[PDB]
Parts: C-alpha cells; structure tokens; sequence
C-alpha cells in the first residue's frame, strides 16, 4: 500500500510552495521481497503521539521515534506501533518516497473557534540529515527553505485541521434524527488504496476537513528495521517532526503564542520477519513523555557551520546566541559517549562570551 | 540410516485438527492460515495470531513416573495472567490483550480452543502410553506413546459443561468468551509403564502454539503483566454474597 | 471430523392414549366452533397436531406463535430426547371463582425425568388437552390463555363454552429471550409451559353440582438437553456382565 | 430496515479513525424470524434522551436504557420509546452490527457560535461489556483506545452538530419569502433505506448538517428483549452512551470547561411480539432524570483489574486515586443485593489511604 | 477407536437370537461405550490370570432401567517388552472351571506387543440377569497365562499387562421400574418474576 | 510396530508335512480336514480326530542350556497310558481307546504319525 | 529432534542483517551472523550411557 505517485517535471504553484523532493522514489538498499504482511486489526489504532501546547514562530520538534514511543491516548504501556516493536525484529518499510523509504503518515490537528487564526508550516526530516532539523530547531534556518514542506492555515473560518471519524459499525446509522452520517458506512467502503470521496462528503464539506498530514520517512542505507538503540545513537534512523506555528492573531489584532495541537500517527506500512519469544532486551517505551534527539559524532561540524554562517548568532541578547554559547560548552565537556543530547543543549550553563568559548574548545 | 532407535509414532497426518491453522511445517518467513469460524452468523474480521501461531512455545515440563494410583493430574493454562506466555517483543499474551472477545472452532462438536504438543523422547528400554483427556469433562481422549508425538487441542474451562459457581448465560448460549476468563485446562495420567533398571525418569515438555483461537473487538495494547497484587482472581470466581 | 452422533431406540411407547376422545375433531374441516358462537378465539382456527403419544390426530389451538427454537451447541455435550419417554398425563381441577385464576404447571414423567437428568440445561414445548364434562343445566363459559409477568397480565387466547365443546386442546411453543434454561432454576420471569384457565360466568342450574371439575392433559413434547453433567470417568461392573463360574462341590 | 453495509479489509484513514468493529455482523443468538414489523406513527417522534451541561476533558457516561428512560422534550408520562415496552413483552432487532444486534441510532447536537471551537469523541458500548465503558468514566483510558471511536469536530466555522428539520407538511412551503426550503418535500421524497441527498441539499450545505451519530446494540446472547429489571442488574443489555468534549478553547485562547449539547435518540429498528393487556408490573420510566449504571457481580475485578494497571490511580492527589479509594470502601461494604451502582463509587465516604483499603478487602 | 485393527475370534461368530415377547426390549448398541484399562502384572508359569470385563458408568445407568441383557466383548492386549524379553505368552476363553483349558493364542510380546480379541456372547440362555447370570457361563472373561520367561537377569519382572475392555452391542429386555407417577424438575416450569 | 526384538523363524509354508490336516489357524468352530492314506487299499472310514487336530495341547516342558557333551535325549509320547494326556472331557487319549488299530501317512517315504510343536521365544541376548 | 532415530540433522543459516557488507573483523552490534544455538530439552538416557552426551 501507500503508492508512489509520479509528479510532473515542474511543480504547480497553486498547490505547492517547495519544489518536489524527487521524481522518483529511492528504493535501493532497502530489501522490499524480504518479510510478510502481517495485517491484525491492532495496527488500524491511531497513536497520539504528541499532545500539548507549541509555542507560536518557533519550530518545534517532535522525535518520532516508532520503537520507544508513547500514547497519549491510552493509558497502558505498550501501544499499537510499539508493540509491532516488542514482537518482531525486524520491520520491512512497503514503498519509499523522495527522502527514504516510508513507514507510515502523521496527522496535526488543532480544534480551533473562529477567533483565532494562523498557519502551520510542517516537514518531517529522515534523521540520516538531523542538521536540517537542528539548524531549524534553533532559529538558524527556516523551514521554508527546504524540500517537502506544506503549509497549511488553520483559522478560521477554514474547516482544515479536524478529525471526523464517523464509527464503523455495520448498521451504518441508518435512522438518525435530522441529518445524515457523512462517511461512515452504507455510504460508500472507500478502498485503502483508492482516493475517493464517498458520495456524501462531496455537498457536505463540513465533516470533508482537509488534512495536515506528511510521512514517515526513515533513512536511504539500511536494509530493514532492525532496533538495537546503541547503534541508532550513533546513525539515527528514524525521523523528526518540525512543525511551526507562524502568524496567529486573535480578534483584538494581538498576536498570540503557544496554540495547542496533537499529533497522531500510524505505521501501516511495514512487514514483518522474525517473530522473537521470551526476550530480555525490549526497545524499553520511556512511560508519559516522549524520546528526544540524539546528535551523533560526525554530525558536529555541521551544526558548528550553520551558526558560524549566521550574522544573528554572533550578536547578544538574541535566542540563537543563547543556544550557540551551550552549543559550545558542550563540545568543551567530557563526554565518555560519542553523541549529545538537545537536552544537552538546553539545560547547560553560561560563560563570557563568544570567542573564548571557541578558543578553549581547539584545545580539546 | 542405521542406528538402533525407538522413535516413531501416528505421523500426524493421522491426527485430526485442521493441519493448516496448526501447520505441521511452515515455511521460515511465511505466515499460519486464518482458522475456521464456530458457525457462519458470528462476527470475523483479520486474524492477529496468524505470527505466533507459527512457533511451539515452552510452556511446563511434567515428569512420566511409574504411576501409584489411578487419579487424573491438572495441567491448567490461563494465557491471559501467566508469567511464562508474556515475556517481551512476540509473546502469547498479546492477542489476549488487544481484544474484547475470544473464541475456538467447532470442527469436532464443541468448542476447543488452545492446542497442545506432547513430544517424548525416550531411550529404548522404557515403554509405556501417556493419556491425555481434552478437558475436565469426560471428553475425547488423546494416546500419547512414549517415544512419539501428538498434539491436543484444548476445551475452556467455561465450556466445558459443567455448572461452577460463576456459571453465566452467555457462557452455555454464546460462542465468544469475554478474554480474561478463557483458561484452558488438560488432565493427563499414566496408562502404561514398563521399565528397566536403567531409566526410571522420563522428563517431557509441553509445547503450546495457539491454534485455531479467533478475536473480536480490536482494542489497543493494554498493559503486559500485572505487578501489584495477585489476589484478584478470587474476587473474580468466587463472588461472596 | 465430528464425533459421531449415536442413537437409541425406545420401542412402544409407556403410557399411549390409544382409545381417545371422540368429542376432540380430528381434521379442520369438521371443525366450525369458531364460526358460530361457541369457541370465540383471538389466536386463529385450530391447526391439525400429530403427537405420538395420543393415537389419533387433533385439533389445536396456537396459544403463541411456532417458531424454530435456535439450540445453541457449543458447549461438551448435546441430547435430543425427543418425544421418547412422553404421556400425556392427567389431573383434576376444580373451575375458579369469577373473579379468581388456575395456573395450570406442566407434568412430566419418571423415565423423562431421568435421562433428562444426565444434563443441565433444556428447552421443550408442550401441549394440552382440556376436558370439561357438561352434564344438563351447564352455562360456563370458560377462558383459557398463557401467562406472561405477573399475575395479573392478559393475552390473547381463547372464550368457550364447554356445554357445546367438551373437549379443547392446545399447544404452547417454548417462548423465552434464553434458550436452553438451566433444568432446575429456570429465567426469572420466564412463561415456561403453564396455561390459565379462568372462569367468565356461571350460568348454571341450581342442580348441578358446582365448582365443576376440570380434567387437563398434559404432555412435554420435543425435548433438547445440552451441557453433559456427570464428569465420571469411573468404571463400573454388575454381575450380569460378568463370568459366574459353576461352584464346586 | 437499518442495514449492514460490508466494509473493506482495510478502513480508509480519511473516514476512519478506530478499525473496523467487524467484518460481518454478529446476528447469531437473536431470532430475527420471530415477531412482526408495527410501524405506528409515533415511532417516528424522537426522544430528548439527554439534555444539559456536559464537562470537557472528561467522558460523560449517558445510560441508554430505553425501557426505563424519560423524553425532556416531552411533559408526559411516556414517550415514544418508552410506551413500546409497555405495550408489548418481546421487542426483537431487524438486524445487527459489530458490537451485537442494533435497535436504534442516537444523535449528538449543539448549537455554537463561531468564537468557541473543539471535537466531540462519542462511542456507544453494549453493556455486554461494562467495563470497557467505567474504565473510560475514570478517566483510566480513553475513547480512541476502543474500536468504533467516532471523532467529529464542532466549532466553529463548521457546519457539524445541528439540526434542520424543514416540516412534513404536503404542501412544501412552494410560496416562501426570499428562500427555499431544503429537503423538506416538493424537493424530493427520499426513502428511509436509500441514502441520497435531494437535489437542494447538494448546494446550500448550511441545511445539510452533517450529523454526529451511532448506533445503538444491545448485547450477543439475549434471543429477544424481553425486560424484567431483576436479570437485567445481573447480565445487562442496554448500552451506554460515552461522550468526551476535548480541547474548546474560546478567542481568548482560553480552554472552557462544561459546554451546552443534548441527545437524541429513535428506537425504529425492532419487530414486536406478545401484547400485554392490565399488566400490573411495568417497566416504571423514573420521573425527570435518568437510570444510573449497573455494575454486577461478575464484573469486580474487571473494575479491580484496571485500577491496579494504571500509574496514575496510586499517585494521590489526582481524580483517579478518588475514584479507587470509593471503589476499595464499597467493596468493603455490606451488600445484600448481587451488584453495585456508579452512583455508589461517587458518593462514598473517604479513608485513609490505598494499601489498608486493599489489606482490609481480601478478609471480607 | 479410531482406527481399525485385527482381532483374534476366541469364540466363533455368531447371530445371537433376541426373544421379545415380555414387555420392554431396547438396543443400547455401543452407547455410552468405550475401551476401559486395567493394569495386570504377568502369573507365574503354574498359576493363571483372569480378567473379568468392565464397562461406564453410564452404560450401567441405561441399563439399570432393564433386567436381563447380553453383549459382545472387546479386548486389547499390550505388553511392552523392553529389551531382554523372552516372555511367551497364553490368551483364551474360561469354560467351567480352574483348569479347562480351550483353543486360543500363543504369542511372543517382544515381536508383537499389542495382541486384540474378539469375544463374543455364548451362553445357553439368551438374556441372563444383569446382576446375577447363569451358574457356569462364561460371560466375557478371558485367561491369560504364562508359558515360559526366558528373560534377562535385568529385565524388572513380573512383567506389567495392560488390558483394554470394552462392552460391545447390547440389546436389554424387561422393562424394570412400574412407576406411573409423575415428576417435575424447575427448568420446566414456569418461574415468575418477584414482586417488590 | 516399533520394538527392538528377536523373533522370526521359517514361515511355516516352507515346511513339509501337509498344512490342512494340520491346519496353520483353523476357524474357531469348524473341524480339521481328514488326512491322507498311507496306500489306496487299506480300509477306510470317516474320522474320529476332527475336533482333536485343532488343539495344540501342552505336554512337557524342556529345558535349553549350554551343552557340554554332544550325545542326544530322548521324549517318549505315549498317547494310549500317560496320565497328562487322559484328563477329563475332551482329550487325546479318546481316538486310542475307541478303536483296535492306528496308522499314520506315508508323505515323506516313512509312516509319521504324531506332530510335535517347538514354539521358542527368546530376549535378544 | 531426537538424535536416537535421526543421527544426523543438517541447517542452512542464510545472511541476514540490516547492513549489508559488514566489517570483518568489527562487525555490526547485535548481528546474527552465521551462529546457531544447541540446547538440551530431556535427558530420559539409562544410568549406563556417559552423558553429556
């Protein structure tokens, strides 16, 4: 499932802001002929992946990390992608798109009245480029400079980021009083594959809700899916969530800040191999929040670079100089392991000021 | 091709399950058929054991001594609160745990869910027979050869016909079995031993695919094992006044 | 592969009406109580019944509607005892006031009761045949229906006056939202196999001998046992079995 | 009527938020074949089941009891659906769905203006399965966990939860000042089995309104429905409403609390059998509330079960751990009768504080 | 059983005339039936081993509704036989006392350890009484003896026998309980529901 | 049909005596067949051995040990005075005793009238 | 499998890993590789055999 749509040469404004990813997908070193669909009735839970509020012109990253994640919407410990983890050993993706071969989709939706409105801007990078979404994390690039963004306007009087779920019952709620259950069944049994609108959704638009939704990417030299958590430490595989937040007046012409959100997500498009018994070592889901980034050896001067060529980094007062001197008291710390955290960068202490934090930091 | 051995038994073939659902020799990667409905006016959907109803799992070794008596011995398997079927990553507690209902199929005139292997091997001077009883009841008995293998699908314990105290209407009318109460249990005995002075122990293992076992209403994973207090099952089949 | 269903063979019937009532009609078509004014009835014209407990065919009729019986058979153990074992067996009760009621209970026989024995849950229908002898000077006018709830709730049934037709007879299908109740419990609430009688007037001589007796039939008719009861894996032995050898002197 | 429409394996995520409940519907136990359609005129009065204030954040559970319940539209002593089980014994559903046999659909509105904005979750349990339904009341799981979880966004600019009726009235109102009237008649006489729209509910949307709405199952082992009020504290067959009111924030960008909505509900769905006539036992429709919720016997250490798999329930000081310290004081309790109400779990007194609750309720 | 295996006729096969002219016949014909066993060690060379037959429990319910009866019979005969095995075995059908001997088997367990028989109902009455028989019939026991042990010094000897018995077609005569009464169990009847 | 053991012999049609006067397993009721003349002229009759040949009747028990010298040993059977073979009832001693002469058959060249059975059965040691 | 009546028993342990071309002598963490694992379920053996087998 989940096809591989070809686009035409040159994009289309009126739909697109970015130019395409690819022109094709990039299947090679991933290993399509290898498992078996394995298609139990677990996989068609959503999971909320991320629920909260997010603060207004600046990206927010949501590690979408599938192996270790929880849900906000269910109180056990395991849930429906994560469990998909615990089983089998290995998770085969079906079909790829123009960043790497993809898992799954995500979904934003914000339930907002119509005194508000803004705009979303929203990507979700493979994570074998994590400074794309670092530099973007820290104010130091935008996400509108990059390959595969949308934006979509959340307001309003604009029915775009809502859910509408219409319950799968076989009765198809046949008598209801005074209107009708757009969608649901005895409607129309809109195919998986298929891209159809049933026949009820097309007058109605209110229950219709144009989504915000992406992929899941993971990564362009792995084979398959197999999670050790020391080895993705040091060559991140799955991807993360940049979501922004841009305008965002209220009726009173006032900008606002931190709008809530959630996210769900699914992972329906793998395959399986190697179903495991009686196991010792899990993928370990961390209870109630979330994973965080990990930022490997060899990606350092590259985060190094993107603040060097950045003429708001270097003067005081401002945020992306806040986060350059505790990108560079990390790098001068004792480090046994060969990653740092985001965290890392976020809870560290302070010195004075710029360049004598360079200078100590050539020493060691 | 030349060795002196004392193994052989039914070469299941023999044996009446359904040898598709409980697959004899599936391929290393592929998936276990969906198994056959109890009647045709219940609800289905796709199966979620079609994975692990791939693998014999290590379930309790029992010891086959000359027997004294002529009693019955209990084998009970409850595979929704057990620490042996719910370890990490692909356990057997996971289809329990994602489901509202549970059932079996009807193939031999009741229901019978969980199915069980009992593999002997043995040296060549002890012989003897091991019965195995599908359920508490005075249901269909399985032969078990030493020195051979079969396997034993198994009746719940709620349906078994008897009247316990818990005893509900849904449980004689309906084939769906609310999960948590869905233990299976087997009785087995010795029939017949001969011995010689050189072995007298004779340790086997009971493997424990979920054959032929079918779900209903998909909820999400609930948690895997319950670490706070295990006195909950008696203020779940006993119900004081 | 299903186990194999197993049968037994009772031969010549225990209790068998075989000289019967000539006042109960046979066919439909010597049937014209209701078109007069002697049966008024709410459920419909009397079907023909054939049982093999009473040796000649009769009318009957439908006190609740006939339907399928769905016999739910998942459970160890299934029996169709089936009309074997099965009479028709009598009692006698006097007619009620005008403003009381008779709950008529269903009866069934020993050997029923013993085979039936070997299970825990069942479902039956049953039938009845109602006798009222009229001597001269009888003006009753009787009302017979099957009861629901309580004891004060009233269905469709049927009127008749037993001085024009002695004989009525009935049949009540198993009715109840379970199948197959527990043998000795049975649903709270439940209408089972019981019919009211209830009287409407007495218009009588002052000669004849009231509160005149009422003679009901009774027969459980085909009976479905699930659930298999005794878990005995003993072995037993009697004597005729065995080998008695010749004493020695 | 009320039919049961074969859904495909896969459920289409842009309809579809849960999985399918079935593939197939589940109409073993009931005797479809058994009474005799009864189409009167006052089936088709729906009933005003719940009406008021509904808090957000939390699931709001509405016992659907259709043989006892109370219209709030209405001032008399029945109603439409109420008088159905006076009359007759045995009520006996056309036909069926995932969770058992469906005798009616309900439906959830809520007239809003634009400056309010959020999504309603609404799932109607059978009863069969109570558990599942008390466990989302204490908030120890949510609705999106449980298959059949509809999600339907009332804001709004939106057009979602409303209600236009447009009067049956055989003239068609052709003589209207400035407007027309959609989809009331001289449009189009569209059929209870057939689902189209009319053909002037295709360009208006305003009067088309689409609706917020399931189904109503009973339970898989019951023949017919037959109601005595002492069984069916043992083994319960009537459903049980969960709605659950999520974000509504205002302009302000304020979170509300305890928005305004009100059910409705139509049992049309079921054959009759059995009319009763002087009865003296009736199903007694209690005066200007509601019934409660049954909790029977059988069902304890379902309850018991979920509070001891929760991490939330043992930390004090959070709605949970109220709700299982009430739980472990009535199960210490005395208890003539075979079950227990919610009612019981809300107005219980308070000890101190978890561990001596349970110490003291494995002796009684 | 379920699969089909062949029997040593210890008796010839016959037609076993039924007379039914009292009141009550019934044909019980492997209802409630099944392969019962039983655990024997192995006689010394002079003595003798007879193994009387069994039968359910719930054949003897449905036939204690009768007075007289007649049946075949069914055998199955196993002896392991390890590795050191000389036993030579004997198996035949008793006729009046301790010492007839009949024609019957002879048979080497370590070459053949399961052995099956075939008994049927020889008797000069037909229906005798199930709790008493005819003095002298021979019913359906059969003797076991043994021949020689030509056995190791290992071998744990007096060798175990297992023998399966089971009580083949039977047809009952004379209907037993002259009871005309009536009887009532409460899943019959009609339970209304409580008042308050 | 999975055990380790020794036994197996000739199969009894390969032997030499004539397999329906002596029958291999006769049906349990029925009667042996009338054997063969020595020479065609000698008188002749119906039977009176049917029933006796269908019985192996146990008559002495040997023993089989080690053997040290190599001379042989000799089993007299005397079917007319030996009390093993006149119990009660039907036994063998009942043809002798009903009659005034005895003959057997000439297949092999030699009169050869009374059959013996060896049956061995032996652990594989 | 029970060596008594099958001596012998042969495998075939194909190349699976999520990195294709390892390293040779470092390899990935937490690889297969070409290992297979022997484990002994029963030991119903005489007192006379010299077990561990």
């Amino acid at each position: 499932s989940l096809p591989e749509n070809a686009p035409n040469a040159v994009s289309n404004p009126q739909q697109f802001i970015t130019p395409a990813t690819a022109l094709s997908a990039e299947e090679y070193n991933v290993h399509e002929a290898l498992g078996e669909t394995e298609e139990l009735e677990l996989d068609e839970f959503p999971v909320l992946v991320f629920k909260g509020n997010v603060p207004v012109d600046s990206v927010t990253s949501i590690p979408l990390d599938l192996a270790t994640i929880y849900d906000f919407a269910w109180d056990g410990e395991q849930n429906a992608i994560s469990q998909k983890f615990q089983r089998f050993a290995h998770l085969i993706p079906k079909s790829a798109g123009g960043f790497g071969p993809v898992i799954g989709n995500y979904t934003i939706t914000a339930n907002l009245p119509t005194g508000v409105a803004g705009r979303i801007l929203h990507n979700c990078l493979p994570g074998d480029c994590v400074d794309l979404a670092v530099s973007r994390i820290f104010g130091l690039k935008s996400l509108l400079g990059v390959a595969g963004t949308a934006v979509s306007a959340i307001g309003g009087p604009l029915l775009n980021g809502l859910v509408n779920t219409a319950a799968p019952i076989l009765s198809g709620a046949a008598h209801a009083i005074g209107g009708n259950v757009v969608g649901g069944l005895a409607d129309a049994v809109i195919d998986i594959g298929s891209n159809l609108l049933t026949p009820k959704e097309k007058e109605q638009p209110s229950a219709n809700s144009s989504a915000i939704s992406g992929d899941i990417p993971i990564s362009r030299f792995v084979e398959m899916l197999k999670y050790v958590k020391e080895n993705y430490q040091d060559n991140p595989v799955f991807p993360t969530l940049l979501v922004e937040p841009q305008n965002f007046i209220s009726n009173a012409m006032t900008a606002l800040k931190t709008i809530p959100i959630e996210v769900f997500a699914n992972m329906r498009n793998v395959k399986v191999e190697r179903n495991l018994f009686d196991r010792t070592v899990v993928p370990t889901v961390k209870e109630a929040t979330l994973a965080d980034i990990v930022i490997p050896n060899h990606m350092y001067g590259y985060i190094l670079r993107d603040f060097l060529q950045n003429k708001r980094a270097f003067q005081s007062g401002t945020k992306q100089n806040v986060y350059f001197q505790q990108f560079l008291t990390v790098l001068s710390q004792r480090n046994i392991r060969t990653h740092i955290t985001l965290n890392d960068i976020t809870s560290c202490s302070i010195d004075s000021e710029s360049i004598a934090n360079k200078i100590e930091r050539v020493k060691h | 091709d030349n060795e002196v051995t004392a193994e052989g038994g039914k070469l299941v073939q023999e044996l009446v399950y359904d040898h598709s659902a409980i697959p004899v020799a599936p391929v290393v990667e592929t998936q276990a058929e969906q198994p056959e409905v109890p009647v045709s006016l219940v609800a289905t959907r796709k199966n979620d054991t079609g994975h692990l109803a791939t693998k014999w799992y290590d379930f309790a070794k029992i010891s086959l001594s000359n027997p004294a008596n002529m009693n019955w011995t209990t084998l009970t398997i409850d595979p929704y609160n057990n620490v042996t079927l719910s370890r990490d990553g692909e356990s057997m507690v996971l289809p329990w745990r994602r489901n509202v209902w549970t059932t079996g199929s009807k193939s031999i005139g009741y229901i019978r869910t969980m199915v069980a292997q009992i593999n002997i091997p043995r040296p060549p001077q002890i012989s003897g027979v091991l019965e195995v009883k599908d359920s508490i009841n005075n249901s269909s008995i399985s032969l078990v050869e030493f020195g051979g293998k079969v396997e034993i699908p198994i009746i719940p314990k709620v349906m078994n016909g008897l009247a316990t105290t818990a005893s509900l209407p849904r449980h004689r009318l309906n084939p769906w079995m609310r999960t948590a109460e869905s233990k299976v249990e087997l009785q087995y005995r010795i029939i017949a031993f001969n011995r010689t002075s050189d072995i007298a122990d004779l340790n086997v293992s009971v493997l424990l695919r979920p054959g032929d076992s079918q779900f209903q209403l998909p909820m999400k994973p609930d948690n895997n094992v319950d670490t706070r207090h295990f006195e909950l099952v008696e203020a779940l089949m006993y119900h004081y006044d | 592969m299903q186990n194999p269903t197993q049968t037994m063979h009772i031969y010549d019937m225990p209790l068998r009406v075989i000289a019967g009532l000539s006042t109960l009609a046979k066919t439909t078509e010597e049937d014209d109580n209701t078109s007069t004014g002697i049966v008024v009835s709410e459920v419909g014209e009397p079907q023909v019944v054939n049982h093999p407990a009473w040796i000649d065919p009769f009318v009957a009729y439908q006190l609740r509607a006939p339907r399928k019986n769905i016999t739910p058979d998942f459970i160890f153990g299934r029996a169709d005892i089936g009309n074997a074992f099965s009479a028709f067996l009598p009692r006698r009760f006097s007619a009620p006031a005008v403003g009381t009621r008779l709950v008529v209970d269903p009866v069934f026989t020993y050997q029923q009761r013993t085979v039936l024995g070997l299970y825990n849950y069942f479902h039956a229908d049953f039938y009845y045949i109602v006798h009222v002898p009229a001597p001269l000077g009888t003006g009753i006018y009787l009302k017979i229906y099957a009861p629901e709830f309580d004891t004060t709730t009233v269905t469709r049934g049927i009127r008749f006056k037993p001085s024009a037709s002695p004989t009525i007879a009935l049949s009540v299908p198993w009715s109840n939202d379970l199948s197959t109740v527990e043998t000795s419990v049975g649903r709270v609430g439940q209408s089972g196999g019981s019919i009211v009688i209830e009287t409407i007037e007495d218009n009588s001589n002052e000669t004849v001998n009231t509160p005149l007796s009422i003679t009901v039939w009774c027969c459980m008719a085909n009976i479905k046992a699930t659930g298999y009861r005794h878990a005995d894996t003993s072995a037993y032995n009697e004597k005729g079995m065995n080998f008695i050898p010749v004493p020695v002197p």
